[PDB]
């Protein structure tokens, strides 16, 4: 109305600036966004390589590195704070709002005493820092998939020692499912949130799709349940 | 001398003056029989005339001055048939010989009321069979009577009715009035009378047009049968509209196409006349005759009477004749006719003995009076076109022989009908909706053909039975074909070819339902006894000498059913009424009655309901078994799932069908379009169900 | 010894912060209080401004 | 011998500084100024409403123009607002959308920022060619970086999450000057209205006074109960305030070498994220985690007003070289002006 | 003086009509003696009759006229033949004679006044019996009537008179039939044409004749009503040897009948011109007559004094006595016919008043009552008066007249209400089925499976699925219920209840399928998914724009609601009362409009939500695969409505069997989407483990 012609171009700009931008943000959701972490790369498993492997996603080690990669038409946006140190909540709270965690312990460590300190385990340090980044007031909505490295040598290593070496107060009898049982179990019991937030226990097995696979599953699984808490149908 | 008396209808006012043209023709045979030295030897005929008009009254008071004269006439001689008949009556009593040479009344035939009577005249009973062979000839079969109260037209009303109803020829409606026809044409107006016979006098003819054109009784719709003895010119109307409201053009046009049937009554050959005359030589005396009296004979053929102007020559010959023939002196001399009175009935019976043994060649033909009498003179039959009178024919009576020149002019060139008639209209299916179900059927058809190709080795199909979808294909393009036999109904059929059709129907439908429902049947209930039935227990698959069976033997019960109800009771075409609606040309003067063909018979609708009652229990245990294994799966028969669909589609759109077909066969076209599109939606589905995953599943 | 180093770095560190002439409290507070009774005028959020010379009216 | 007698000497010297710092308190700062009135009560209206924004907002710079600030986010745009108009100028995109700092250069012409993967990246603004583009790149400390300033062109001093901060020589890209003995993890720096000195705190409710130049710290500042969040500066360069988790704002004096006042309340239990002062330095601009902002009246040492209008954690706040207004940046992906 | 009167009876013995003038005779004597013993009237002259025998024969009339006229005591008057041949010829003559004449017995009716101007009828002619007869049809209240008359002219021209008088009297003349012979083809045509009141005129030969058939064709009862004119000798149905059927039979099918004859004498006591009354006359005259009786004999005995009134005025008109009467000066004529129209006197039949040179007398109207003729009243015709407080009191069969038409009934259809309540009855059972849903539901809406299904939007289900069983309830309303202004309300409450229904049920589940949609074809974390209130605004928004198109359809095309008009009327009785039944069927010029665009709309949301259905048939979550419901939902429905709309548009008159397909139409869609939508969800609850714990979930 009483805007000069000066006025009308200010505000023609502003318009295609901001239709861009919201162009931007809206592709930029649609890519999901992971979380890697476990140990100290202890439960890796060289399990960022197994895309490299499959090749299907084809086309200075500073702070965190990113994983990029898109699996069934859809965008994988993968973050590891490899040896970040520091302080963890100077940028635990900055990660909030990724799509899950994935949380992955060494099977193989169950009779090695963790490297780092004699005094503890390496479960005991994957427990302990899974409470810690389970129960955050961030991570409160977040779901969390569990990766199980390296569980062949477990089974080949279990009929040899027994598994009160760390774990006393289970009495059950030396057996592959009893184990697994038993470590879900404990695993899951240090759910608080178990309300409104989900546990995965996709594990992994040899250089096999069936791990990504079942990764995507999993991802799709939380982004139609958030979608179905989002309308009130859950 | 002698002397007779003569009564001529010259002056006017009513009925038949054909004195004006036979007063002449009675002159000039006077003249000629008073010149014949040979006829009357010593003697000459005297005719003391006089005019009766036409009226009994004066006819009667004019016989009085006759009869109370001083000469004594020997006979009378009268005209018009409503004097003749008073005058006839009343001369019993003095012994007098009436001779009537221009009385057409068919009552004074009879010689018990009428002795001595003789007639020149024919009698009115001859345009009869003339009036019935032309309406045989057009096709008319109710014709209606308009007349007036006179002896002479009810005589020719009866004798007309009684040779009607020998014919076959219906009389609907008799009207009859004394002066006035208003209310008589009304009431042929209420009857809706379409074939009119009148029967009137000259006025009575003019009232009776002036009714046609103001109640609208003529046209196209409307023949009118008039009397032929009119004058030419006066028929419609020229000598006294005066008394009439309408005008001449009003009268020309009301009378237009009107038939009019007369005897000839002139001498129709070349042969001389007893007097040595021809007829022309006649024709051209009493023409200079008639000119000198007035009358243009230049351009009108002179007055009324000029027909049967021959027939008063003629009297007055036979009674010259008559005269002479007596010869009775000879035989006794004392009695002569000079001295014949009114009380001696011997004189009178020699003159009657003479009058009936008379018989010579006149102008008007043969003369023989009643020793022969009959001799059915020919007809001449015309119609009035523009204000004249075209000559249509001539039928003889005797011979049974119409000579017939074609000149009608029928209003449109058509002949008009006695009466409103009904047409049976056939309603049939409309010829696109019947293109876009034929159409759709033949693709359906080489669907079915083509996928029967493709499935008869390759374990993909074989492993599921291939031999159930085989029959399936068979069965629903044999009910395609069905649908195809339904719709072509009998616009291409004649009606001896209609039985067949239905019958073919009604069997080839029933063994394609049969087919094609004993396969889905088998499949599934197949299904059930090797899987569920079975149970737990197995190791053993389906094979033949189970499948077969239930298929076989639906098919069997369905022929042995279509078989004994046929052969008990074949079907015929029963055509239902429809209501009477004006045709879209309103110029066709028929109504239109449509109609519409099915199917039915005594028994039928019996075996119609134990056949639906059958196919209902089948499709519902169908049904039923479909549900019961829906979950269960067989590795040899696993299409079950889409057998199971098609089942579940078929028992709907039977059961959804077959009612809605009972209520709305009345609507040929609606129930025909539902009928083929539910066979066309179920049997479409069926194949897409069964077959089409298995070719895509053969492809990829 | 690392950790040696670095008590004694720490120890040098913590005597040449010794080292700063520390004024008293006072001065500081009087230098504080003098600015801001200064800068009273001269503060746009202190200070109501009306709409015209504001650049959002 | 050596630990314990190093570990002695440390102690004595803590102990005569502390006695000095004591003898040095000798008048309360809400003594001397308890007989000012304050200034009652300032309406903060929201005259300028900035959308665009599509995520968490985690740094925010003015400009020496007063109208050009700076708002980084993880959605991956540095964009160059217009309080005037509401316009955007030059959204710039980033190589890595994990950034939390953003720095504006003086003149204008240069913008700065950095994140997690240890680079301070400085993007060329004003040029012939209208795009920007990355003028240079500053990949330095093994540590996450927390906070970064430039006092002119070709210069930027820059923290680190591996407790070093550095002063950064743009175009030689590297760092001509070290500032090591932090120890606990840097998180907020802010600069002197000079070229000599600048302070900083660190993940060890500390602050400190190092020099550019030399790379010593010269004053350290304690008396904080959890780590630091948020520092700010006296316009003069004498004092400057103080903010942490403890929910309560400490100022300091560089003469004095103490603590003067404490700007807390009772119900408010929420950590400070920013804290900057006014151009009087009457007033003191300070953001926590309650969702709202409240302005503390850095003399009399109680709140000036209330301010609210941000849905989240409200992360960023600046003053511009004249200060007629004040804006904020919130993690519900919105910015707001206030006077 | 002398003067002289010519008479004419068939006085003979052994000729035709030989009673009438034997019968008449001493009237004549009587009449006579009165003339001359009266001193006022012809105090100066003495009358006398010259009459002569005719033996009903023309010739022997015809003689005798002429012998009277020629020679004797110059007869002023003539006193006209009973039988017709007799009288018309002496008539016709007598006008040339200058002479006038009176009828005694004749009642011909073609004497009129145009052709006979000289003729004076003391006895009214048959034109007489038209007056009383239409009288007693509006007496009566009869306005349908049917006519068969002889074809005679005494018979055809009053009944042309009849049939104008009714014309113009407004009465509705079915059909009228002629006969010549054969009586029965004409009843059999006026029965095929439903006549109820028949005016009939016949001899006594064809009544019998005509009666014999009515028996044999079942005339006779409560329902016909005979009204002819009967003339006819003393007990006429009682002869035997002339009728096929016995005497019993004609007095079955008379009884009831009322016959108009001619009154012989006055009854109402009054003084005559004779000094005497009519039953003193009657008493001279039976002592008199001896054994021979005529009906006539008062109208002789009124012809006599009226012929001396007439002759009294001749003598003092002109001074000249009638000794110089002549037969050929017009003046005597003129002068006499002056007399005979100033004739105004009181006889023993009534006033004497010559109107048209005929005068007005007293009818009797008889009626057979319990086997014989009592008379029920007298129509006076001078005064127009029909009077039936005369004579016995009229007995019909029952308490009223016969009634003319079929006095039709237009009712209503109550359609099997026995249907209507079963129909009720299962609605019901619906709508509590429905409650207990809902209430499943409701309670557990909290439920994890439960609540994944939206159970705002199931709500919203049940409750279109309510509506659509409640519109049965309207579907069925009959209009007897609904009166007639409501019809098209309840039209269109039926319409909206329907549309309401589908657009809730239908609009919710493809709003639940499309939430689905949208969550599982995007996959992105935080999204926008649309939420419970949006989809309830759609569905309000789809139920809006259906109550919009009805209203524009109510304010564009009101439903003029029209009817089958079943033709039948049901079974009839004896007096053809029936009640023709009319089903009620609203309609509108542009209700196929209006069908098409909502069919083609509601067809384009359910290819829509069978898009849907095939978009998301591959959901892994159990709670969320609504696609096979919507499939088989969305195929009953549109299969349903065709067939609905297929029946509806063709709406015939069984209306019964339509009623109950509608009705099983609308409770199978409803309670099969109602069990396909619900059952699945209860029975995974109730009956499978309560309570949501995904146990197969293998992520879970």
């Amino acid at each position: 109305c009483t805007l000069s012609a000066e006025d009308k171009a200010a505000v023609e700009r502003s318009k295609m600036i901001d239709r861009n931008l919201r162009e931007d943000g809206e592709k930029a959701a649609r890519e999901v966004k992971l979380l890697l972490l476990g140990a100290g790369e202890s439960g890796k498993n060289t399990i960022v390589k197994q895309m490299k492997i499959i090749h299907e996603a084809g086309y200075k080690t500073t702070g965190i590195v990113e994983t990029h990669f898109t699996f069934k038409d859809l965008h994988f946006k993968m973050f590891d704070v490899g040896a970040q140190r520091s302080e963890r909540k100077k940028w635990i709270h900055c990660f909030e709002g990724v799509t899950a965690i994935i949380f992955c312990v060494a099977l193989s460590d169950y009779d090695l005493v963790l490297a780092e300190d004699e005094e503890m385990n390496r479960m005991h340090a994957s427990m302990k820092l899974f409470d810690s980044i389970c129960n955050n007031k961030w991570f409160t909505d977040t779901s969390i998939i569990l990766f199980l490295n390296k569980k062949d040598l477990f089974e080949e290593k279990i009929k040899k020692s027994p598994l009160t070496i760390c774990y006393p107060e289970y009495a059950g009898s030396n057996t592959y499912e009893e184990a697994a049982a038993y470590i879900q179990c404990q695993f899951e019991d240090l759910n608080k949130r178990k309300d409104t937030k989900e546990i995965y226990t996709h594990f992994t097995c040899s250089t096999d799709t069936k791990n990504v696979q079942f990764v995507f599953d999993a991802v799709t699984d939380v982004i139609i349940k958030n979608n179905l808490k989002d309308c009130g149908l859950f | 001398e002698l002397h007779i008396g003569g009564i001529f209808p010259i002056a006017g006012k009513g009925g038949w003056q054909g004195g004006q043209a036979c007063m002449p023709a009675t002159r000039l045979a006077l003249d000629d029989v008073n010149k014949q030295p040979n006829l009357l030897p010593g003697f000459k005929l005297i005719l003391h005339s006089n005019d009766s008009e036409c009226e009994p009254g004066l006819g009667a008071s004019v016989m009085y001055n006759l009869l109370y004269n001083k000469p004594q006439k020997l006979m009378l001689l009268a005209g018009c048939s409503t004097v003749c008949t008073t005058v006839a009556e009343a001369a019993k009593m003095w012994n007098l010989i009436v001779l009537c040479y221009g009385a057409s009344s068919p009552a004074l035939s009879d010689r018990k009321r009428f002795p001595t009577l003789f007639r020149t005249h024919p009698s009115a009973t001859v345009h009869n069979p003339t009036r019935i062979k032309l309406m045989k000839k057009f096709g008319w079969s109710r014709v209606a009577i308009l007349q007036q109260a006179e002896e002479v037209f009810i005589s020719t009303v009866e004798d007309l009715e009684n040779r009607c109803m020998e014919a076959g020829v219906e009389i609907v409606t008799r009207q009859s009035f004394l002066s006035d026809p208003t209310d008589a044409v009304r009431n042929l107006r209420r009857q809706d009378a379409r074939i009119i016979v009148g029967l009137f006098y000259v006025v009575a003819a003019r009232r009776v047009l002036c009714e046609m054109y103001k109640q609208q009784l003529y046209g196209r719709a409307h023949v009118w049968f008039f009397i032929g003895w009119y004058e030419d010119n006066w028929y419609e109307v020229n000598l006294k509209a005066e008394g009439i409201t309408c005008t001449v053009e009003q009268m020309r046009i009301a009378a237009e196409g009107h038939l009019t049937t007369e005897a000839l009554m002139w001498n129709q050959n070349n042969q001389t006349t007893i007097s040595g005359m021809t007829a022309e030589e006649f024709r051209h005396r009493l023409n200079q005759a008639l000119i000198e009296e007035g009358y243009d004979i230049n351009h009108d053929r002179y007055p009324e009477g000029y027909q049967e102007a021959p027939l008063a020559y003629d009297a007055v010959w036979s009674v010259a004749l008559a005269f002479n023939k007596t010869m009775e002196r000879l035989t006794t001399g004392k009695k002569s006719l000079r001295d014949f009175t009114y009380t001696d009935k011997e004189i009178a019976d020699e003159i009657y003995a003479a009058m009936n043994s008379t018989q010579f060649l006149g102008v008007s033909g043969v003369v023989a009076f009643s020793s022969q009498g009959d001799r059915i003179a020919l007809t001449q039959i015309e119609q009035m076109i523009d204000g004249k009178y075209e000559k249509l024919g001539y039928y003889d009576t005797q011979l049974d022989n119409l000579s017939w020149l074609n000149t009608e002019q029928w209003i449109g060139g058509k002949v008009p009908q006695d009466r409103t008639i009904v047409t049976h209209v056939l309603r049939t299916v409309s010829l696109p909706l019947f293109v876009c179900m034929c159409t759709i059927s033949s693709c359906g058809i080489f669907v079915a053909f083509a996928l029967i190709i493709f499935n008869i080795h390759r374990r993909v199909i074989q492993s599921s039975h291939p031999v159930c979808n085989t029959i399936m294909l068979f069965g629903v393009i044999i009910c395609l074909i069905s649908v195809i036999l339904l719709g072509i109904d009998g616009r291409f059929v004649s009606p001896e070819e209609y039985p067949k059709i239905c019958q073919a129907r009604a069997w080839l439908l029933s063994t394609g339902f049969t087919l094609a429902y004993g396969a889905m049947f088998s499949k599934v209930w197949r299904v059930h006894r090797f899987t569920t039935k079975a149970k737990t227990d197995p190791k053993k698959k389906v094979e033949p000498w189970k499948l077969y069976t239930m298929v076989s033997g639906l098919l069997s019960i369905d022929l042995v059913i279509l078989l004994s109800w046929q052969i008990f009771d074949p079907l015929q075409r029963y055509l239902e009424t429809f209501p009477l609606e004006d045709p879209v040309s309103t110029t066709d003067d028929i109504k239109i009655r449509p109609e519409l063909e099915h199917c039915e018979s005594q028994r039928n609708s019996m075996w119609l309901g134990l056949v639906y009652g059958f196919k209902g229990l089948i499709l519902v245990f169908g049904l039923f078994l479909a549900y019961e294994t829906r979950s269960i799966k067989v590795k040899q028969i696993n299409d079950s799932r889409y057998v199971g669909m098609s089942i579940y589609n078929v028992v709907v759109l039977c059961l959804i069908t077959a009612p809605v077909g009972m209520v709305i066969a009345s609507q040929q076209d609606a129930s025909f379009a539902f009928v083929a599109l539910a066979v066309i939606f179920c049997c479409f589905l069926s194949m897409l169900l069964i077959f089409v995953p298995k070719v895509i599943e053969v492809i990829r | 010894t690392a950790s040696i180093a670095q008590a004694r770095k720490l120890v040098e560190q913590l005597k040449m912060e010794a080292n700063i002439d520390r004024i008293k409290v006072s001065k500081a507070a009087a230098d504080l209080m003098a600015y801001c009774e200064a800068h009273a005028k001269e503060d746009p959020l202190l200070t109501p401004v009306p709409a015209s010379e504001n650049p959002f009216r | 011998s050596e630990l314990d007698q190093l570990r002695q000497e440390a102690e004595q010297l803590k102990n005569q500084i502390r006695d000095a710092r004591k003898a040095c308190a000798d008048a309360t700062l809400s003594q001397i100024t308890n007989n000012i009135d304050p200034v009652g009560r300032i309406q903060m209206r929201t005259r300028r409403t900035l959308r665009g924004h599509l995520a968490k907002i985690y740094a925010m710079h003015w400009g020496t123009d007063s109208r050009l600030l700076v708002s980084a986010s993880q959605d991956g745009k540095l964009i160059i607002w217009d309080s005037y108009t509401t316009n955007k100028v030059h959204a710039i995109p980033l190589r890595s959308s994990w950034v939390m700092t953003c720095a504006y250069a003086p003149s204008g012409n240069y913008v700065a920022c950095g994140g997690l993967d240890n680079i301070c990246s400085i993007y060329n603004l004003k040029t012939r060619e209208g795009n920007v583009r990355v003028s240079r790149e500053l990949a330095g400390h093994t540590g996450y970086l927390s906070c970064c300033r430039f006092l002119d062109d070709n210069q930027i001093v820059t923290s680190s999450g591996d407790t070093t901060c550095a002063l950064w020589d743009i175009e030689t890209g590297q760092q001509t000057t070290t500032f090591t003995g932090h120890t606990g993890d840097v998180m907020s720096l802010s600069l002197a209205p000079d070229t000599r000195l600048f302070v900083s705190g660190a993940c060890d409710a500390s602050a400190k006074l190092w020099d550019v130049r030399e790379g010593m710290c010269r004053q350290t500042f304690t008396g904080h109960e959890s780590d630091i969040n948020a520092i700010c500066f006296f316009p003069n360069g004498n004092a400057f305030a103080t903010g942490s988790d403890d929910a309560t704002c400490r100022l300091f004096d560089l003469r004095a070498d103490q603590e003067l006042m404490t700007y807390s309340h009772d119900n408010i239990i929420c950590g400070i994220t920013s804290v900057s002062f006014s151009k009087s330095g009457r007033l003191l601009l300070a953001g926590y985690d309650d969702f709202n902002c409240n302005v503390w009246d850095a003399l009399k040492a109680d709140r000036a007003g209330v301010l609210a209008g941000h849905d989240n954690r409200v992360s960023c706040l600046g003053v511009t070289d004249d200060g007629m207004a004040v804006a904020t940046g919130s993690w519900d992906s919105f910015l707001k002006i206030w006077n | 003086s002398d003067v002289y009167i010519a008479g004419f009876f068939p006085y003979g013995d052994g000729v035709e009509n030989s009673y009438t003038g034997r019968g008449v005779m001493p009237s004549v004597k009587l009449a006579l003696g009165h003339v001359n013993e009266h001193g006022k009237i012809l105090a100066n002259y003495r009358l006398h009759m010259w009459w002569n025998d005719t033996q009903c024969n023309a010739a022997v009339g015809v003689k005798s006229f002429f012998d009277m006229m020629h020679s004797g005591p110059n007869k002023v008057m003539l006193f006209g033949a009973a039988c017709t041949h007799v009288t018309d010829p002496i008539a016709k003559a007598s006008k040339h004679w200058h002479l006038t004449q009176l009828s005694y017995a004749d009642t011909h009716p073609m004497f009129t006044k145009d052709a006979f101007p000289n003729f004076f009828r003391v006895v009214p002619s048959e034109n007489a019996f038209n007056a009383p007869r239409l009288a007693l049809l509006k007496e009566f209240n009869w306005t349908r009537v049917g006519t068969v008359y002889q074809n005679e002219p005494r018979y055809s021209l009053p009944h042309n008179h009849m049939v104008a008088d009714l014309d113009a009297m407004e009465v509705e003349v079915v059909e009228t039939q002629s006969f010549v012979n054969d009586v029965a083809e004409s009843l059999k045509k006026l029965r095929e044409k439903d006549v109820r009141i028949i005016l009939g005129n016949f001899n006594e030969h064809f009544a019998r004749k005509a009666f014999c058939e009515a028996y044999k064709l079942d005339m006779y009862g409560r329902a016909y009503q005979w009204l002819i004119m009967a003339t006819y000798s003393t007990d006429w149905w009682n002869v035997t040897q002339d009728s096929e059927c016995s005497v019993e039979e004609i007095a079955t099918a008379l009884e009831g009948a009322i016959l108009v004859d001619l009154l012989p004498l006055s009854t109402s006591g009054d003084i005559t011109v004779a000094g005497i009354t009519a039953d003193e006359y009657l008493v001279e005259y039976d002592r008199l007559r001896g054994t021979e009786y005529s009906r006539f004999h008062g109208y002789t005995y009124d012809g006599i004094w009226a012929a001396a009134l007439a002759i009294q005025y001749v003598a003092e008109k002109r001074e000249d006595l009638l000794t110089h009467f002549d037969y050929r000066v017009k003046d005597w004529e003129s002068v006499f016919l002056e007399a005979l129209r100033n004739t105004s006197f009181e006889g023993v039949t009534g006033p004497v008043r010559f109107y048209n040179n005929e005068r007005k007398a007293n009818i009797l109207i008889n009626q057979f009552q319990l086997g014989q003729m009592e008379k029920i009243g007298e129509y006076h015709s001078q005064k127009s008066h029909l009077d039936l407080s005369l004579g016995k009191p009229v007995k019909w069969v029952g308490k009223t007249p016969p009634k003319d038409r079929t006095l039709i009934y237009i009712e209503h259809s109550q359609v099997n209400p026995t249907i209507y309540i079963v129909s009720a009855s299962a609605s019901v059972i619906g709508v509590i089925i429905a409650t207990v849903f809902l209430a499943f539901n409701i309670k557990y809406r909290n439920q994890r499976y439960i609540k994944m299904s939206s159970p705002h939007l199931n709500n919203l289900i049940i409750v279109g699925c309510m509506i659509t069983y409640l519109s049965i309830i309207f579907l069925g309303l009959d209009t007897t219920l609904s009166s007639v202004a409501a019809f098209p309300y309840i039209c269109t409450a039926r319409a909206w209840i329907l549309m309401a229904g589908f657009s809730l049920s239908f609009g919710a589940m493809f709003s639940k399928t499309w939430r689905v949609h949208s969550i599982f074809t995007d996959l992105k974390l935080n999204k926008k998914v649309i939420k419970d209130y949006q989809l309830f605004m759609v569905v309000g928004v789809l139920l809006a724009i259906d109550i919009a198109i009805i209203t524009t359809w109510q304010i564009a095309d009101p439903f003029y609601r029209e009817t089958k008009q079943l033709e039948p009327l049901h079974h009839e009785n004896i007096d053809d009362v029936l009640v023709i039944p009319e089903n009620e069927y609203c309609q509108s010029e542009h209700m196929t409009i209006f069908v098409s665009i909502i069919y083609a709309y509601k067809g384009l949301l359910l290819v829509f939500g069978a898009f849907l259905a095939w978009e998301t048939r591959h959901v892994s979550i159990p709670a969320l695969n609504d696609s096979k419901h919507i499939g088989f939902s969305v195929y009953n429905v549109f299969i349903t409505c065709l067939a609905g709309a297929a029946i509806s548009l063709v709406l015939s008159d069984r209306k019964d069997l339509v009623f109950v397909l509608l009705s099983f139409f609308i409770i199978f869609c409803t309670t099969a989407t109602l069990c396909l939508v619900f059952v699945p969800k209860l029975v995974e609850l109730k009956r499978n483990p309560q309570g949501v714990v995904d146990k197969r979930v293998r992520a879970t």
